[PDB]
RNA sequence: CCCGAAAACAGGCGGCCACCGAGGGCCCGGGAAGAAGACCC
RNA sequence: CUGGGGAUAACAGAGUCGUCUCGGGCGAGAGCCCAUAUCGACCCCGAGGCUUGCUACCUCGCUGUCGGCUCUUCCCAUCCUG
RNA sequence: CGGAGUAGGGGGGCGGUGUAAGCCGUCACCCGAGAGGGGAACAACCCAGACCGGGGUUAAGGCCCCAAAGUGCCGGCUAAGUGUUACUCCAAAGGGUGUCCCUGGCCUUAGACAGCGGCCCGUCGAGGUCAGGGGCCCCGAAAAUGGACGGGGCUUAAGCCGGCCGCCGAGACCCCGGCGCACGGACCGAUUGGUCCGUGAUCGGGUAGGCGGGCGUGCCGAUGGGGCGGAAGCCGGGCCGUGAGGUCCGGUGGACCCGUCGGUAUUGCGGAUCCUGCC
RNA sequence: CUAGUACCGUGAGGGAAAGCUGAAAAGCACCCCGGGAGGGGGGUGAAAAGAGCCUGAAACCAGGCGGCGAUAGGAGGGUGCGGCCCGAAAGGGUUGACCCUCCCCGAAGGAAACACGGGCGACCGUGGAGUACGAGGGGAGGUGACCGGGGUUGCACCGUCCGU
């Protein structure tokens, strides 16, 4: 599996990249989620998210649109917007990818590859937020 | 517009049968003293008693009309030791170590016990489970337990529980529960008088109810009694959205919930049936034997108020996860009088 | 094996024909001389084994893509495949 | 505080059996449980 | 009474906002003197769709009703509580 | 000479009226009576008018993923997620040492602040200070189930301005092969015609409606036939035909049936809050 | 056809449905089960055609056979393929199905590597080259048995019922 290392990446570039290879058929594994930035100012940031967390069904909860407060389940929700899900096809391609916190000891003991088009270093403007800072904000763990 | 608040509580829901009879601990208090923090028993009566006031607040000094709930706790056994490590999200189970010899009754509750599992083969896994937390990958120990409901004759098949060791040292709580394990334990080892304490249990059933009783509905007007909507709400909500919505009142099942209740003051703790009062010895059974429960005859708790729960129903103490910032001292309170007349 | 990837149906957003499929070769002298498999035969094996059929037939776009004929076509089964070129 | 392994990464631990039979249900005497089912002794 | 009509009213809805509810700009002045603590003419610019009108796109046996009782939920242009 | 249908129109542009929406006319491009390719979906906004099977090039528009094609190039702007809206279907008067530009005056080697010292000098001693106009953004800016740049998301952009280079993309255009139609012609029929040739960039959508040719059902006059070695009907299948349909195979069945020419008719059903029976 | 009958209404009056064993009753002897309607064996007849009787359609019901079937979204279909099952005859085919290899022609259309130059650049020009290729049209050599068709289902894309 293709194992990526999230820190220092812009968010949409690194999930368009991820879409585009598991539709092309490859298993995907990334590491480092709490590492990846977003670009903008704190508040607008913040209060987007929040207005995600806060939506929901008003005649069942047990239903009705669970958006993530962990920094993980973020990036999945992201890549998963950017495939084709109402079909087997998007399904299984989304069924190949796992996204992790931190390097499990398991991982441990590898070289992470990187992707080029996405990286904090294109940038000029320094105005930024961490999603590990976004899952903080929203009271995830980590 | 005319402004009210709702009928009932959305913080209990939903209010269906509870998951076991035995109940679950979901959080633990912190301690700073190495115990066992919690205890179980079986409820008995309730009696009355005067005692001179003791907490903050007016009526301090004098002496008072007190309800008492009365909890019949035989000794508990210790049967296992677990480890806890921290994996990606939270806690999980490392390992388990049992004691060898088990009460043939046990098997009532754990079908499957082990063939021969002799002494030296308990040691050795002991030593493994230290050696293992002598590391530093361990994060919690906890205690296996449990009840001897066949001192009180009350049953055969006992109740298996798992209870938190207080403390901030792995280390420690171990040489605790491996000075514990394969023995007995009694509540005057565990908890002290003068304390609060948090109960839990689950409630009396009720079966099906109807809204009036079970969200606090109003009988509506005499018009409809006599056209047959009294005990009825009006309606279900409105045009759009068109559905019902989850949040209005409808019968089901009431009673036989999880419930757990904050800050209860243990008075004392009696032995043998016993009370000392002023050096007599007095018997809380009432004449003629509490009502639906017989004669004490093993060792009781004496707690304030009401408590969740039927007669003979397992109840399950720990102290006070949430006390208020004037508690009262942790001392057996002067008592005056305790009622042993006839209860029926 | 001389291999390439099956991408996706030829066709806009809305439309799509299913006679004639994209390929991606691996090989990167092959996706950097793409038009020096024009005219050659590819194969594409069924649970099966038998095989189906197709002919390169012209470049598709800038990145070194193929388009491809089948007729008769291929399955949607095979979208993410691997197909062998001769 | 209440619900919560159908949480599709559809979990962890200990133990028993298989690779005749572990275990479970009907049945019997009954409630602290209950519209049928379920629950408990 | 019969036959029809949403080719055409009452009626809720759609559109519009003259009117309605809520505001703003500039500054004659009033405020012992001091436009702006407070008030603020004349004249100009707006928001909402909760009042009434205008129109006649929808329905002529969909339901043709006002008020009250009961039950749930949302907005803020905030009466009290911070 | 004969046979009709049409006497409620609508979108878009212009005019009178009206607070406006709407009302009344006007033009005659579209929808009605118009498929296909785009605008998220849209009767009439854009491309574009359709016999059948195939091969290619373009149009409208688009090229970070959803989604075919560029994480394309040069110069500049925006920091507000502003924006990511051709139209259908987007809030102003009034303000802003917010930033990027243009112009025109006035002081300058001791100027325009502060400062040692009451218009003055010793020092901080190098450029500054007033007026107009332009671009982008900001304030002005409040609504009711949870939520809308189509969504994800995007900050030297995946936004905006001035330009440029390649690619993808229709039934449009080019090409190969087939069907028909109109017109003309040659030859040929025991009745409304048939076989073949030539032309068709300038023939191939279609409601109301008009016209031509065919398929099928029951009876009569003639002609040619089949049938207990198994007619009609029924069930399931194969082949021909644009098709309405026809014919063959196998099974069931047990007494009548068909082709051609010419005539006749209670002659073809999915609807009528249709009628009868059955479920 | 036991019809102006049955049946409706105080009455004046109103008014149905219902055809066919077989050439011949040869209309089922005898046995077992069952309280019995009857069932199962055996018989008559060219054929059960069995009196609930010519033929015996559809809707509807049950069973068997085939395909699918408990993580999943559209008026129940359309295009293109894949998987399981049926495939005697009426369709093709050992006078050769299907597949494999090479050779010739070829409409509209139509590349690339590479070499030399222009452009800040994305790219372009010249030559290669009207070459490679190309819908179709023909021919030569090899293996030898299915193809077409039908039922159901999987993937991709499209598709908001009929009459007025």
């Amino acid at each position: 599996m293709r194992i990526i290392n999230a820190e220092g990446l812009i968010l949409g570039r690194l999930a368009s990249k991820v879409a585009k290879m598991l539709l092309e058929g490859e298993e995907v594994v990334i590491v480092n989620a709490e590492k990846a930035i977003i670009t903008g100012n704190r508040e607008d940031i913040f209060a987007k998210y929040k207005q995600r967390t806060e939506l929901r069904t008003r005649t069942n909860p047990r239903r009705g649109p669970f958006y993530p407060k962990r920094s993980d389940e973020i990036v999945r929700r992201t890549v998963r917007g950017m495939l084709p899900w109402k079909t087997d096809r998007g399904r299984k391609a989304f069924k190949r990818l796992k996204v992790y916190v931190g390097v499990p000891k398991e991982f441990e003991g590898k070289e992470f590859e990187t992707i080029s088009e996405a990286h904090m270093s294109r940038l000029a403007t320094p105005k930024y937020v961490t999603v590990g800072e976004v899952a903080k904000f929203l009271g995830g763990k980590f | 517009k005319i402004h009210r608040p709702r009928r009932g509580s959305l913080a209990y829901s939903p209010r269906k049968r509870a998951k076991s009879i035995v109940p679950r601990i979901r959080s633990w208090p912190k301690d700073s003293e190495v115990r066992m923090l919690g205890f179980a028993g079986y409820k008995a009566g309730m009696t009355h008693i005067l005692m001179i006031d003791d907490s903050p607040g007016l009526t301090k000094g004098k002496e008072i009309f007190v309800p008492v709930t009365i909890v019949e706790v035989p000794p508990l056994f210790v049967y296992g030791i677990r480890a806890y490590k921290q994996g990606y999200l939270g806690l999980e189970t490392a390992t388990e170590v049992w004691f060898h010899d088990l009460h043939k009754n046990v098997a009532r509750r754990i079908k499957t016990l082990p063939k021969n599992y002799n002494e030296e083969a308990f040691q050795a896994k002991l030593g493994q489970l230290e050696d293992l937390v002598n590391d530093g990958e361990i994060a919690d120990v906890r205690l296996l337990v449990h009840t001897q409901p066949w001192l009180i004759g009350l049953k055969k098949k006992p109740e298996v529980m798992e209870y938190a060791i207080g403390g901030d040292d792995v280390k420690a709580k171990f040489d605790y529960a491996k000075e514990k394990i394969g023995k007995e334990l009694r509540a005057g080892e565990v908890l002290h008088e003068g304390e609060l304490l948090d109960v839990i249990a689950v409630t009396k059933g009720k079966g099906t109810q109807g809204p009036v009783k079970r969200w606090g509905v109003k009988v509506q007007f005499h018009k409809a009694q006599r056209a047959g909507k009294g005990r009825h709400i009006g309606n279900l909500g409105p045009w759009h959205p068109a559905r019902v919505m989850w949040t209005v009142p409808q019968a089901g099942q009431m009673g036989f919930h999880h419930r757990t209740e904050f800050n209860k003051r243990l008075i004392a703790i009696g032995e043998n049936g016993k009370l000392v009062l002023d050096g007599n010895e007095i018997e809380i059974t009432p004449k003629g034997g509490f009502p639906h429960y017989g004669i004490v005859r093993s060792d009781f708790l004496m707690i304030e108020g009401t408590i969740p729960g039927s007669f003979k129903r397992i109840i399950r103490v720990r102290p006070a996860i949430r006390p208020p910032k004037k508690k009262p001292p942790v001392e057996r309170p002067q008592i005056t009088y305790v009622s042993r007349e006839s209860k029926q | 094996v001389r291999k390439a990837v099956v991408l996706s149906y030829v066709g806009s957003h809305e439309h799509r024909d299913p006679n004639r499929v994209i390929l991606k070769p691996l090989d990167v002298n092959d996706r950097g001389s793409a038009a020096r498999l024009i005219g050659r035969k590819v194969v594409w094996r069924t649970p099966t084994g038998r095989k189906l059929v197709g002919k390169i037939v012209r470049t598709h776009g800038t990145r070194g893509e193929v388009k491809a004929v089948f007729k008769p076509g291929l399955p949607g089964q095979a979208l993410g495949d691997y197909v062998e070129i001769l």
